[PDB]
């Protein structure tokens, strides 16, 4: 349970912004302002609730409708937000409600909460094509925009699922591309060639989900999920890229994404991060120190759907290598854009190419999160180092080291607010590099810092040593801390140290084949900064017990001992870890014996209260008491007596009573069943 | 930070927090997000005055933008702030520098309708025949937005 | 053989001053000028000096009962002094110069030994040591690895960032479990088929390079990983718009670049262990 800087707001939040040390939360019928800080909440502007109508149109609102003939009230989605401040600083804010018409909200030349002293809706009327509605943006049934700067115009970048809602005059486009009017109150399409929409007929058939955009090489790129081919079934998830003009979308092409476990694929896309490497995982995916990276966390689809089951795997896409993908010379044609017949599509700025096959990555995690729904990611560097911030359908962040070469599990892993982590996030940073991530959850914004995280977490000595790098930890006598607040000058990054407390069996019998159970702290070695237990070593005396890894751990070893020929009592467990040794001076090998049995005859039926009696008979794991080959079942047990029920027989006969004891075969007298 | 300051009083209008902040020894040339100085933001806004005070104090009138890659030339030509062309021109910026996309300001005055700039900047030396890096010319350009005028003057 | 008849102070018999004061803090005595037994000498057992900046272990002969030694971050050179330590049973001399390991002939009694970061490039002097039982050679210059076909007990076994390139020697070694060959130049694993008692291995970014080809705008450079049944495992992110046509990678070379590369991956699973084959290819040009 960690404390960390905690804003609640009373609806919940879509998308997040940071501008000049403000936040901007935009949120259901909301937009908030918290300070960067302490994300303590400045301003509200209520973009609330808002009332529909055939009448009412779509930059002008209505009281003056309030009382309905056809008219319904309407919660306001935020769907886009974007600071711009290539003009006056202003934000754009662009809402699912009067048919997706953003407006402006101008900051004063100071206060920068001022959301709300000067605002503008953003719909210029049609008048040289009224067919058009270059102001009705963002779509309320999901929505991407991405704004840049270009040839002195703002742009905007737009994906917009579409769904057959013939709205008159106000229609809707699937990818487009349009610039403000200098005069701030209106946008344009440049030409007809700055959109590209799913045809009327597949409108509805089935649609395409955009998850993110991002601009990088002097391209616009989207990422998708939809239909591996029309009325086909199965889903699916593509990047689309086209050159980044204002004139209209040029190169544009769909090319599919395979995410495979190692085919185990993972066809939805639930969020994705662009960021450079760090040079560990550079050397291992096709590097360049300064290459962009797109990090995809991906799911498995429901059998013949687009939802996703609790099923994730992330793996890394260097943009460098999508483009070579794009650009090598096999190649379809766009056959939701197209029609599958007709010119273009029976032929080869003017053509639209869908690709047959996939980009595939291998997960990178190698599913260790193949059983839980990743459902927002994120990434920095640390040295050497790249660390993924991950979150779940769960309500889990996590973070974690991202490596081909190791197999990492998260040094980070919590719950955050019960609702699930969203996949819009902001990492900022901060000189020397640390900063922090500020991570949506249902309706609350948490400002979970990418590296301390804090210090003190870390309980024993070697989960502290173990603790990543750049959280610089180190243990002081009964604590993980910095050194910087050490008290004593017992600080140490080295000495780990091993301990016993308990073993158990506490004896073997001569024959050896006993697997002990030796319970402690920090048996293992930290070779190349991660932990094994290739460097352990358990000598029992002067011969060694052989480990069994995949049944221990740091806290407790497995191994079985060997045989031995002579009585051994008080014998000495010494456990090495490489950096120090420890031991344990109370093991045996006895000799278990069976003095006598009592009686020495009994029923057919069994059920005779049998009673073993010598030494030793409670060593060491299991005792197992038989008669004909039956179990004998125990009654009770110790070291000089084995009561047992002796088991039914099917003939009155003899047989000796044989008692088991791991590797140790102990006969005694005779059993006779009498009628 | 005094430049920040300066930065903001640039693009506000704020001539006389220009001429304070750079008494207090602001940075002249300080660069915000976009890489543009105090200068690229008052010739962007059109703030003639805060222009020809910075320049006075030691702004660098050829210093492009690490965005777009444009000079105040290349600003006040496409917003069409005529005075500040002028000014900027007589400081000493090169009229046929290009941004980026490997435009002039000629390129940009000549795509905007800016007639009167596109004169001037012919007058300083502009090179008419000059192509950016989509193949064209400032008197393609002004043919491409049906300014015919420009065109002429360009032919 | 090493017997001190006369009560001697610690400081005369260790030479070294840091490696005298760690055996007068081990017999919890004053100072180095302190006057020491032979007896006192053979009750010690274990000493615990890493990081000690001990130059050299000279007095050591006089413990005949030392079986756990812990040297790793110090200036050791020579290994003469344990020439003769009989029953020495674990010994670390990490992060050292110690390369005359020849100097442990004579060790039978050794069970578990460390020389990473000694800058080793021979290891041959191992062959005396059939007995050995836990190997680590981990972050050196290792080149051959004949010599371990011979230490058929070690159920360890680092190597990890080195330059072996053939690990075929390795082959009869299922007496193993604990195998770590990762940052090497492994090309093949044919080697390892019959590690069939493998539980952890780490075949980790693997660095193979190819003897230069004369560059061509059209080239073609045949796959040389392969799995561990033999199988040509395929490439996984090539360089430079590079196509797996099995069994060779080509390239389409306008211009002319210094090299190529492809990195690989093939998680593989041996006996009961399961590591993944990773690593990058590079074939020089000219």
């Amino acid at each position: 349970k960690y404390q960390l800087p905690n804003f609640t707001a009373e609806t919940p939040i879509q998308n997040v912004i940071l501008h000049e040390h403000h936040i901007f939360l935009g949120a259901t019928n909301y937009i908030y302002v918290l300070n960067e800080e302490d994300l303590q909440k400045v301003a509200e502007y209520k973009t609330g609730p808002v009332l529909e109508h055939p009448d009412c149109f779509p930059c002008q609102d209505c009281s003056s409708k309030a009382n309905l003939s056809g008219g319904v009230w309407k919660d306001n989605i935020n769907m886009a937000l974007v600071v711009d401040t290539y003009y006056d600083d202003q934000l754009i804010s662009c809402g699912s409600v009067n048919r997706g018409t953003c407006q402006r909200h101008v900051f004063p030349h100071n206060h920068t909460a001022d959301i709300q002293s000067e605002v503008h809706c953003i719909f210029s009327p049609q008048i040289e094509e009224p067919s058009q509605c270059p102001d009705c943006v963002v779509s309320a049934l999901g929505a991407k925009v991405l704004s840049s700067v270009k040839d002195r115009f703002i742009n905007f970048f737009v994906g917009n699922t579409i769904n057959s809602s013939y709205f008159p005059d106000h229609p809707l486009h699937s990818i487009s591309v349009r610039r403000l009017k200098e005069t701030k109150d209106g946008f344009m399409f440049l030409t007809d060639q700055s959109y590209i929409d799913v045809l009327p007929e597949f409108r509805d058939s089935y649609p395409i989900k955009y998850v993110h955009a991002f601009e990088s090489n002097n391209f616009i790129y989207f990422l998708t999920v939809q239909r591996e081919t029309l009325d086909a079934q199965t889903f699916h998830t593509r990047i689309i890229r086209f050159c980044s003009i204002n004139s209209g979308l040029h190169s544009y092409m769909e090319m599919p994404l395979e995410c495979i476990l190692t085919k185990e694929v993972f066809n939805i896309l639930q969020a994705a991060y662009v960021s450079k490497p760090g040079a560990q995982l550079a050397r291992q995916i096709g590097a360049s120190l300064n290459d962009d990276i797109l990090f995809g966390v991906f799911a498995q689809s429901k059998p013949d759907s687009a939802e996703p089951m609790d099923r994730s795997a992330m793996c890394a896409f260097p943009i460098k290598y999508v483009n070579d993908f794009f650009n090598k010379i096999n190649v379809r044609c766009l056959q939701h854009f197209y029609g599958p017949n007709h010119e273009h599509c029976f032929n080869r700025d003017e053509y639209r190419t869908e690709f047959t096959t996939a980009l595939q990555r291998v997960d990178l995690f190698m599913g260790q999160f193949s059983e839980v729904l990743l459902t927002s990611i994120s990434t920095f560097i640390k040295g050497d180092l790249t660390i993924a911030n991950l979150g779940t359908s769960e309500g889990r962040f996590m973070q974690v080291v991202v490596s081909r070469s190791g197999p990492s599990t998260p040094h980070v892993n919590f719950l955050l607010d019960s609702h699930p982590v969203s996949p819009e996030v902001i990492v900022e940073h901060t000189l020397n590099q640390n900063g922090y991530t500020l991570v949506i959850t249902g309706k609350k914004i948490t400002k979970i810092p990418l590296n301390g995280l804090g210090c003190r977490h870390f309980q024993s000595c070697s989960q502290c040593l173990s603790a990543p790098p750049f959280v610089q930890c180190g243990w002081c006598h009964d604590k993980c801390v910095r050194s910087e607040e050490c008290l004593s000058g017992t600080w140490t990054q080295q000495i780990c140290l091993p301990a016993i407390y308990k073993v158990f069996p506490n004896s073997a019998p001569l024959e050896g084949g006993t697997r002990l159970t030796i319970c402690g702290w920090d048996f293992g070695f930290r070779r190349n900064n991660k932990f094994d237990l290739k460097k352990t070593r358990v000598l029992l005396g002067n011969e060694s017990c052989t480990l069994t890894l995949s049944e221990s751990t740091m806290n407790t070893l497995k191994c079985t001992v060997g045989p031995a020929m002579n009585k051994h009592f008080n014998m000495s467990i010494i456990i090495s870890n490489g950096h120090g040794t420890t031991q344990y001076s109370t093991f045996s090998y006895v000799d278990p014996v069976i003095t006598s049995i009592s009686p020495k005859y009994g029923p057919m039926a069994g059920g005779t209260l049998l009673t073993l009696t010598g030494n030793y008979l409670n060593s060491g794991n299991s005792r197992h008491i038989s008669i004909g080959g039956k179990t004998c079942t125990l009654k009770s047990v110790s070291n000089s007596i084995l009561e047992c029920y002796t088991p039914a027989q099917t003939i009155s006969t003899e047989f000796a009573v044989k008692l088991k004891i791991d590797l140790a075969n102990r006969e005694t007298s005779i059993f006779s069943y009498r009628e | 930070d005094l430049g920040k300051k300066l930065l903001e009083a640039a693009r506000a209008g704020q001539d006389d927090e220009v001429r304070i902040l750079m008494a207090n020894g602001a940075d002249v040339n300080a660069a915000d997000h976009y890489g543009e100085t105090p200068l690229h933001r008052a010739a962007n806004k059109g703030h003639l005055e805060i222009v020809e005070v910075l320049l006075k104090t030691g702004a660098d009138v050829n210093a492009k933008d690490d965005w777009s890659g444009d000079t105040p030339l290349h600003l006040a030509a496409s917003h069409g702030h005529l005075e500040i062309v002028e000014v900027l021109l007589k400081a000493g910026a090169d009229v046929n520098a290009m941004a980026n996309d490997g435009q002039t300001p000629l390129h940009l005055a000549a795509s905007r309708g800016h007639l009167e700039i596109v004169e001037v900047l012919l007058k300083h030396g502009a090179d008419v025949n000059a192509q950016d890096k989509f193949g064209k010319t400032p008197f393609d350009l002004a043919i491409d937005n049906g300014n015919e005028d420009i065109a002429e003057v360009l032919q | 053989m090493e017997t001190i008849t006369v009560p001697t102070p610690i400081k005369q018999i260790f030479s070294d001053d840091a490696f005298a004061e760690t055996i007068k803090d081990n017999l919890k005595k004053k100072s180095v000028t302190d006057a020491v037994t032979q007896n006192e000498l053979n009750s010690i057992d274990q000493i615990i000096a890493n990081n000690s900046d001990i130059k050299s272990v000279q007095g050591i002969q006089y413990l005949p009962n030392v079986t756990k030694l812990f040297l790793n971050g110090n200036k050791l050179t020579d290994i003469k002094p344990l020439a003769n330590l009989k029953n020495l049973g674990w010994l670390f001399l990490d992060e050292n110069k110690v390369k005359d390991l020849s100097s442990l002939k004579d060790l039978k009694k050794l069970k578990s030994l460390s020389l990473e970061h000694n800058g080793i490039s021979d290891i041959n002097g191992l062959v005396h040591l059939p007995q050995l039982e836990s190997l680590y050679l981990g972050n050196n210059k290792i080149t051959d690895i004949t010599v371990l076909s011979r230490l058929t007990k070690l159920d360890t076994l680092s190597l990890e960032d080195n330059q072996i390139s053939d690990i075929v020697p390795l082959a009869g070694l299922t007496k193993l479990q604990n195998l770590y060959l990762s940052k090497n130049h492994i090309s093949d694993l044919r080697a390892l088929a019959g590690l069939k008692n493998l539980d952890v291995l780490e075949l980790f970014s693997q660095e193979c390079l190819n003897k230069p080809i004369n560059h061509q705008s059209n080239l073609v450079v045949p796959n040389t990983v392969k799995n561990t049944d033999g199988s040509l495992v395929t490439p996984e992110i090539i360089s430079d718009d590079g196509d797996y046509e099995k069994p060779n990678v080509k390239w389409h070379l306008p211009e002319f670049t210094n090299e190529v590369s492809f990195i690989f991956y093939q998680p593989v699973t041996i006996g009961k262990a399961k590591a993944r084959f990773h690593g990058r290819v590079t074939q020089p040009l000219k």
